[PDB]
């Protein structure tokens, strides 16, 4: 996540904002759960009023909500 | 496209796809066999493995 | 009298369920009933009814 | 449900191989598939740690910390029987660890790559040229304090390389590579360069730390000063009566309530994601042990 985040922590810190107390804090990662592995994710449309979304859909779920962790 | 002054050799390796035959003896190996085992797990939320 | 001896299965867990009271706008009728939800905590004392967002109103809430 | 994993080996091993297998039952081990049926590459901590290559300890404790855990159960001389340790079970243990520590029964334990040493960890198998390697398993404060070990060694190993003179790294190996418990010293093996993975942890304990390193709070200096300058407590045993000099130049703005709670929330909200990271390993939690056993019951 930080690699991932890196290119836009590097524009938004850049010169267009500086620093101040508050504003250090970047991001924010929380968990979800657990689901089966190797299984994946299958593409389906979402219709709605003659309108399709491409949602991933996950089966065989496990819901397991965790804390917030705090990433810059 | 002058000669240098050395020669050299070249060295590949190829392979062959081939339709083999093989011919066994009678009676070369005694084989033991066992009972088979069903048994079960990964029981996930909605489907189980055996 | 014969069951209740398989002590468990697999470590086996029945649902936890939540039950979440919603204004008929914020929460759109229809929906993937796979969606995750979001629970957003208010600032009224002895509240009744509480906040839910999906990914979409998510969304549209940021502009 | 039933969990047994039976790892087939191609070729039969040697007397020799069997009886130094089989003085290890009760072992902790990685295998990196969850099947009945497994080969003997994917299997223990070897295709990761090699005879020629410098010891990096931080890639296998992720390796670990990914691949499956298993408990020794059966050595034959064809095929290997060992049990599955799935995230949601009871299992009693057995520890006869060589290089031993003393068992509480109260905390966790944790799985490390073995840093103490190589050949009394390792065994070797020439019937199917394969190498098989045990990881180490500890307490979870010992385990905690051998991480701290390496990581430091591996930033002063890095900084005294432009450094004038050997008693300075001389100085750098006594309580570094060496944990010292009751009634001995135990040798880390340290890389003399640590240089894949070291840097991508040592980093974001770097951004870290410049980033609490602005919001400190003001008050906690004051009373630091105030207390080293006259009372003596073991944790103020560092500091003598001389007090260092960056804190008498960042003290000298006066104490507003109001900013020093807002700080003190913030470097909270930072110190709750410091302490994930320092974990890296599957840490098993015991709840009884028996000394006269040596077994406990993880969980």
């Amino acid at each position: 996540l930080r690699i991932y985040y890196s290119p836009s922590i590097m524009h938004r810190y850049a010169v267009v904002q500086p620093l101040h107390i508050e504003e250090l804090t970047f991001g924010a990662v929380a968990c979800l759960g657990t689901f089966s592995a190797t299984d994946g994710w299958r593409r389906s449309a979402f219709n709605y009023r003659g309108s399709s979304l491409p949602v991933v859909e996950i089966d065989s779920f496990y819901s397991n909500v965790s804390d917030w962790e705090v990433i810059l | 496209k002058i000669h240098p002054g050395v020669a050299m050799t070249v060295v590949r390796t190829d392979e062959i796809l081939s339709e083999n035959i093989l011919f066994s003896s009678r009676a070369s190996t005694s084989m033991f066999i066992g009972t088979p085992n069903v048994s079960r797990r990964e029981a996930r939320v909605d489907a189980v493995t055996f | 009298g014969s069951g209740g001896g398989s002590f468990s299965w697999s470590g086996w867990r029945p649902p936890v369920f939540g039950d979440f009271l919603i204004h008929a706008s914020s929460f759109n009728n229809a929906e993937a009933t796979g969606t995750p939800l979001f629970q957003f905590k208010q600032s009224d004392p002895f509240s009744g009814v509480d906040a839910v967002f999906t990914p979409l109103s998510l969304f549209i809430l940021m502009n | 449900m039933d969990l047994k994993v039976v790892v087939s080996l191609s070729s039969r091993l040697y007397t020799d191989e069997i009886a130094k297998m089989q003085q290890r039952i009760g072992c902790i081990l990685p295998l990196a598939s969850t099947h009945g049926t497994q080969n003997v590459q994917g299997l223990g901590l070897g295709q990761v740690y090699s005879l020629e290559t410098v010891p990096d300890y931080v890639s296998m404790y992720n390796y670990l910390s990914d691949c499956t855990l298993a408990v020794l159960d059966e050595v034959s001389v064809d095929s290997l029987i060992l049990t599955k340790i799935v995230p949601g079970q009871t299992y009693a243990i057995k520890n006869k660890y060589q290089p031993f520590f003393q068992w509480h029964g109260t905390g966790s334990l944790s799985v490390m790559p073995p840093v103490f040493g190589r050949e009394h960890a390792t065994v070797k198998l020439e019937s199917n040229d394969v190498d098989i390697v045990f990881p180490m398993v500890l307490p979870t404060p010992i385990a905690e304090e051998v991480l701290q070990k390496i990581l430091l060694f591996n930033v002063y190993s890095r900084v005294v390389m432009q450094a004038p003179g050997n008693a300075d790294m001389l100085d750098v190996h006594m309580h570094l590579g060496s944990v010292s418990y009751l009634g001995h010293h135990y040798e880390l093996a340290l890389p003399e360069v640590p240089g894949p993975l070291g840097l991508a942890l040592l980093d974001n304990l770097s951004l870290y730390f410049c980033i609490m390193v602005t919001l400190l709070p003001r008050a906690s200096m004051r009373l630091v000063r105030g207390l080293i300058r006259h009372e003596h407590h073991d944790l103020l045993n560092l500091f003598q009566e001389m007090v260092p000099d960056e804190i008498a130049r960042i003290d000298l703005d006066d104490l507003s309530v109001a900013d020093d709670l807002s700080r003190m929330r913030v470097m909270m909200t930072y110190l709750q994601s410091l302490a994930s990271l320092f974990n890296l390993g599957p840490r098993l939690a015991t709840a009884a042990y028996s000394q006269e056993t040596l077994t406990a019951t993880c969980w």
